[PDB]
RNA sequence: GUCGGCUCAUCACAUCCUGGGGCUGAAGCCGGUCCCAAGGGUAUGGCUGUUCGCCAUUUAAAGUGGUACGCGAGCUGGGUUUAGAACGUCGUGAGACAGUUCGGUCCCUAUCUGCCGUGGACGUUUGAGAUUUGAGAGGGGCUGCUCCUAGUACGAGAGGACCGGAGUGGACGAACCUCUGGUGUUCCGGUUGUCACGCCAGUGGCAUUGCCGGGUAGCUAUGUUCGGAAAAGAUAACCGCUGAAAGCAUCUAAGCGGGAAACUUGCCUCAAGAUGAGAUCUCACUGGGAACUUGAUUCCCCUGAAGGGCCGUCGAAGACUACGACGUUGAUAGGCUGGGUGUGUAAGCGUUGUGAGGCGUUGAGCUAACCAGUACUAAUUGCCCGUGAGGCUUGACCA
RNA sequence: UUGUCGGGUAAGUUCCGACCUGCACGAAUGGCGUAACGAUGGCGGCGCUGUCUCCACCCGAGACUCAGUGAAAUUGAAAU
RNA sequence: GGUGGUCGGGUAGAGAAUACCAAGGCGCUUGAGAGAACUCGGGUGAAGGAACUAGGCAAAAUGGCACCGUAACUUCGGGA
RNA sequence: ACCCACUCCCGUUGAAAAGGUAGGGGAUGACUUGUGGAUCGGAGUGAAAGGCUAAUCAAGCUCGGAGAUAGCUGGUUCUCC
RNA sequence: GGGGAGUGAAAUAGAACCUGAAACCGUAUGCGUACAAGCAGUGGGAGCCUACUUGUUAGGUGACUGCGUACCUUUUGUAUA
């Protein structure tokens, strides 16, 4: 797994800002709409983070048009063009799966400051 | 399967297994040489050797961590007053498993567990 | 489920052709000349020269 | 002609498009030709290779003489490859350069051993009722034959037994990357066996 | 990952509120329908003056699932529930509006009308 | 031991789909019928104990049979034949109905054959460590839709191809765990009741792991990858070429072809107990004495090789085995050190408050199975088996 | 006879409502209703779920191996 | 397995339920390993949610107190 | 608590000649229960199942008539002509 | 529990004691037996072993080979599954 680690470390050249679960992030997603490349922003709360080096992932939950959406992003995938934190959450947990049962004012994360 | 799994069931619940190996490690620290079955002696390494490693740094938090894992005041005192200082320069391997014969009652493979420096 | 025919004494003893006991690996201490199990502490209490249990 | 590598584990490759290719990394240490088998001597054409290392104490005198004839170091094993009109001399180094990225390969390995397996796992037998009165027969095979005719069980009946730990060949795997500087072979997908297991990579039969 | 007896919300304004899959189409012994697969549904709930009635057997296309859809990078998009859009015999939407987001897997020659009306495409 | 169901099947072909064809009241698309073909495939529900059937909705298709109407020492027990009770009916009655109805104990630790796995023994002619050929066997063999060809051929129009090519699916199967998840009573944390550790604090026991929230490795599908092929040969029906018997005709008599998912291969796995016990490379052993019932004999001493095993540390190998690795000339396991991962800011102290709590130290503390180093602990050059040049006959080289 | 019509379902030999052609209901072997009650029969729904698609992982107890003790039914003989 | 009566502490609790303990009494007269199939008894479970089945069998679920609120029908009590 | 025994599973050479685990019903009554007593073999007792009357019930057990009877089944032993 | 010693005519008459059968279980020796299909014998028959009578012998085993589906009962009829 020293051979594997070195292969993976080659493709982790992307610089990713530090974000924690509970953070509200904006993910710039590369979209190939036939011929026109563009960036579609996926804003939402990071409810889970999976740090496995190249195999890192994070899950962003948003309420879109009254329907909740959860996207699990592959952190080092080229599709994730950029990442930014709008605001930082103050949560006691690594995973925020309990947010799915909540909505509206009950699903508010305190800001970290 | 049990591919790449660690630990021995020893036909016990995990509560009883945890209680027994904490009893055995406490007994080993008191007497410095005990006789038990070879399977128990081999699994006692993974419980009693991290306790001696912890005892090398004497602090309130390490002593409390020792007491949570032993629940014995005498064992905690022996680990930090005698065994922690005795094995300060020893990089692990504080126990020695020596095979004796078999138990008379059930032909169970026996082992001697002794502390390395002096039993 | 049970036999329809009593098993013959030849057939009984043929199944037992795998029942023979094996001998243990026996070693001799050099400090004492004493016989012990290989890789085991000797009945007197010696292993590879030194006394370990001290009786 | 193929190579003998070790399965070094699974990872992924990200293309510029963003596609993630699951790859199995195979470390192919250079293979040493131990003996070239020709028709006029052995009835058939083949090349015998060795790979890796073996400590001198674990090499028998017969094997040591066999290796010294080829003037190669002892390996962890010895393998053969059936050949066409290829010519090899003992001591040659068949490295990972006989493959090129994009080409189909067949990877052969010993699959992971599961031990004694029931019919549900070994042969995908359906389970019986878990409730509704089923007594003690929830995972059991069921019937294994018919009746007085034919009054026996047919040979090859699917039964419980040992599963895995046998030679498996996965066919038509694409080579994703050939890393000759590190003796690495990246093939798309999964190959039989566990990490550290000997695998044989050959050009695809189909 | 919808099968027979699976209940789906209705993503268009055809008048149906709740539908139940009664057949996964397109294959013998086919088990599941994902986002973009067409199913046979029965209308379990409807609004009074809608285009479809309760107890009506129609074709629908799955547009949202809790099982989600996976992209080529290994990512997965999951939705809070399963939704469907009712189709007529020409495989065209019955309603004229689509509620909630859809995914880019619908961007085919068949369901491009659903994508155009969707408030969001993910 | 019965019907039906479940599980698991196996065979036939009088073929349901797929394949190949002849005739058609075959324009095309679709059909009808017959010949060949058994390789693979060949629904899910509602009702009913149902097999069936009807219905709904699919499918390329939802084949027909045999197998104790296959399968209860494999499961079920709805139906059907016990004992209870009831209705209709019959009988004066006890009762009865091949009418109905509510309820109603399904045993067996596998000896042999068989089958699925997995070993031990011996043999293969001196023994041994490796590699191997392949007689033979088994696995696999399904198929949709879309597009191009081409709105071309065909057709008044409507509609709408063959042949060929590309793509993308369903079902089935194998492997795998990078990914998406599940689990993860061996990791972390929260919390209720209670008991204890002298007490506070902090911890531990018990309560389904007390209840939960997460979660490493492993295992795993619902996740990932791959597969069925192409090709060849010999053929089936069928289509022929040449061609007489029979001046013609004629696929046939001589001769030469084409031709299918069937057969033989090709793909995968097993395979020299293939007693017909095969082949290759390499290694080891180069001493005497005596005797009888003289030679492929026996016995005594010396010798004990190559190698194998026992034993130990173990394993992604495993019921036990076996297999694979290592045994100090050592990273085989454990520990240790560092990292990783998970959890989520420990204890203590300080600070704010009346207090619960907050804040700082602090992404802290702890962290399984993972990765990398490291002889600290445990793997003792101990014993046993295995010998001492490998019979005879014939032939060819050779001396 | 799964009578027919209606309802309920995508689809209902069961169910509910009705018709009357009652094979062969019917008035204290009571007729027809009936609140409450029932470990009573039938049918439908919400919730809930490993009942199922389709099973996976985990925890104990057996099974397996070692040491001690030590049955059973059956059995004409077996080179089965 | 069955066997009449008496006593019956603490914390929580309505309680002689239940949990953890006290006074007391025990660890149930084969052990030791291993951690296959399968059986038994449990824990968790993606998506779906009765499609299972003769039948929701089994499981899952519900569950406490105070307060609000509560339908047809009724024998006026109920139903609740 | 106690009495009971509706469901499933287990168990079926059982721990047990009727049980156990998990659920279930009654639980101030036509209740459960101890001690003592009464009723019995064509007899008793029965909120009635032909239920129960010592693991025995469409007529208990035990001994006697009794070696009942058995047109039925099984078996019937040394040798030769 | 044995091995000697001793007692006794005898101890393998030693107290579970006269004799001490068979089933059944062993140890030793001889021969046969790991390419072979079935009521296990019988007919033929090599070799080996033992003993003297030294090969026209006796005993043991028996490679290989022809033939060959127990017995009782009951039956028209039974290897009868
Ligand atoms: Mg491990
Ligand atoms: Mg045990
Ligand atoms: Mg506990
Ligand atoms: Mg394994
Ligand atoms: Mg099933
Ligand atoms: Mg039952
Ligand atoms: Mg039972
Ligand atoms: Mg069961
Ligand atoms: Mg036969
Ligand atoms: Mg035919
Ligand atoms: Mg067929
Ligand atoms: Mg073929
Ligand atoms: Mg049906
Ligand atoms: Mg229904
Ligand atoms: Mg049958
Ligand atoms: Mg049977
Ligand atoms: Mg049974
Ligand atoms: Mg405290
Ligand atoms: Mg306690
Ligand atoms: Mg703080
Ligand atoms: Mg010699
Ligand atoms: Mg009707
Ligand atoms: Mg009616
Ligand atoms: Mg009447
Ligand atoms: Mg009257
Ligand atoms: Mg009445
Ligand atoms: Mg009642
Ligand atoms: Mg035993
Ligand atoms: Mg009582
Ligand atoms: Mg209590
Ligand atoms: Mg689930
Ligand atoms: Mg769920
Ligand atoms: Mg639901
Ligand atoms: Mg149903
Ligand atoms: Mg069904
Ligand atoms: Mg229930
Ligand atoms: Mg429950
Ligand atoms: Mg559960
Ligand atoms: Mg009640
Ligand atoms: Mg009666
Ligand atoms: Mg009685
Ligand atoms: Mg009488
Ligand atoms: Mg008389
Ligand atoms: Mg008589
Ligand atoms: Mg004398
Ligand atoms: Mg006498
Ligand atoms: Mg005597
Ligand atoms: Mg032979
Ligand atoms: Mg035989
Ligand atoms: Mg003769
Ligand atoms: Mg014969
Ligand atoms: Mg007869
Ligand atoms: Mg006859
Ligand atoms: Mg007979
Ligand atoms: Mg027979």
């Amino acid at each position: 797994n020293k051979i594997i680690q070195q292969i993976e470390a080659e493709q982790m050249n992307k610089e990713i800002p530090a974000f924690a679960p509970g953070d509200t992030v904006i993910v710039q997603v590369k979209v190939k709409e036939g011929d026109r490349q563009r960036l579609q922003a996926f804003e939402g709360v990071v409810i889970a983070k999976r740090n496995r080096g190249l195999n890192s992932a994070f899950t962003v939950r948003k309420i879109s048009n009254g329907v909740g959406v959860e996207r699990t992003f592959q952190t080092y995938s080229p599709i994730v063009d950029s990442l930014s934190v709008k605001r930082r959450g103050d949560v006691r947990k690594a995973k925020l799966y309990y947010l799915r049962a909540l909505s509206g004012k009950a699903a508010r994360i305190k800001e970290k400051l | 399967m049990r591919h790449r799994k660690s630990g021995r069931h020893l036909s016990r619940t995990s509560a009883h297994r945890k209680a027994m190996f904490q009893n055995m490690a406490v007994s080993l620290f008191e007497h410095e040489l005990i006789k038990t079955t070879l399977p128990k002696a081999k699994e006692l390494r993974r419980v009693a050797e991290p306790l001696i490693t912890l005892a090398k740094e004497d602090s309130v938090a390490n002593r409390r961590l020792a007491f949570d894992r032993t629940r014995s005041k005498a064992a905690v005192g022996k680990l930090f007053n005698d065994l922690g200082k005795r094995y300060a320069n020893r990089p692990g391997g504080y126990l020695r498993i020596l095979k004796c014969g078999f138990r008379a009652g059930d032909n169970a493979p026996m082992a001697y567990v002794e502390l390395v420096d002096r039993p | 489920a049970v036999q329809q025919n009593k098993k013959s004494r030849s057939a009984r003893d043929m199944r037992r052709s795998h029942d023979a006991l094996e001998s243990n690996a026996l070693s001799v201490e050099k400090s004492t000349g004493e016989v012990h199990l290989r890789h085991h502490v000797s009945p007197d209490g010696f292993y590879r020269g030194r006394k370990v249990v001290d009786k | 002609i193929g190579v003998v590598g070790r399965k070094c584990g699974m990872t992924r490759i990200f293309t510029e498009e963003g596609v993630s290719i699951p790859v199995t990394v195979i470390e192919v240490e250079p293979n040493r030709v131990t003996q070239f088998k020709t028709e006029e001597t052995d009835g058939y054409r083949a090349v015998q290779v060795t790979a890796g290392e073996r400590r001198a104490s674990r090499v028998t005198k017969a094997q040591a003489g066999h290796f010294a004839k080829a003037n190669v170091a002892a390996g962890r094993g010895v393998w053969e490859f059936r050949l066409g009109e290829e010519q090899y001399a003992a001591g040659d180094q068949i490295t990972v350069d006989l493959f090129q990225a994009g080409q189909m390969v067949d990877v052969t390995g010993e699959s992971k051993g599961k031990g004694f397996a029931g019919t549900i796992k070994r042969w995908n037998f359906r389970g019986q009722d878990n409730t509704h009165g089923n007594s003690v027969s929830h995972r059991v095979p069921g019937s294994i034959g018919q009746c007085q005719t034919p009054g026996r069980v047919f040979k090859g009946k699917k039964m419980s037994g040992h599963l895995g730990a046998e030679r498996v060949t996965v066919q038509s795997l694409e080579i994703v990357r050939v890393d000759a500087e590190r003796n690495l072979l990246l093939v798309k997908g999964a190959v039989p066996g566990a990490t550290g297991g000997d695998v044989i990579v050959r050009p695809a039969a189909k | 990952m919808i099968q027979t007896q699976s209940m789906l919300d209705v993503a268009d304004n055809s008048g149906a509120r709740r539908v139940m899959c009664i057949k996964v189409l397109g294959g013998s012994h086919r088990r599941y329908a994902g986002i973009g697969d067409i199913i046979k549904v029965t209308v379990k709930e409807a609004i009074p003056r809608g285009k479809v009635k309760k107890g009506q057997v129609m074709t629908a296309v799955v547009v949202r699932t809790k099982h989600g859809v996976r992209r080529t990078d290994g990512s997965i998009i999951r939705f809070d529930g399963n939704a469907a859009v009712l189709l007529n015999n020409k495989q065209e939407p019955i309603g004229t509006r689509i509620f909630g987001p859809v995914t880019r897997e619908l961007r085919t020659e068949k369901f491009m009308k659903i994508v155009s009306l969707a408030p969001e495409v993910l």
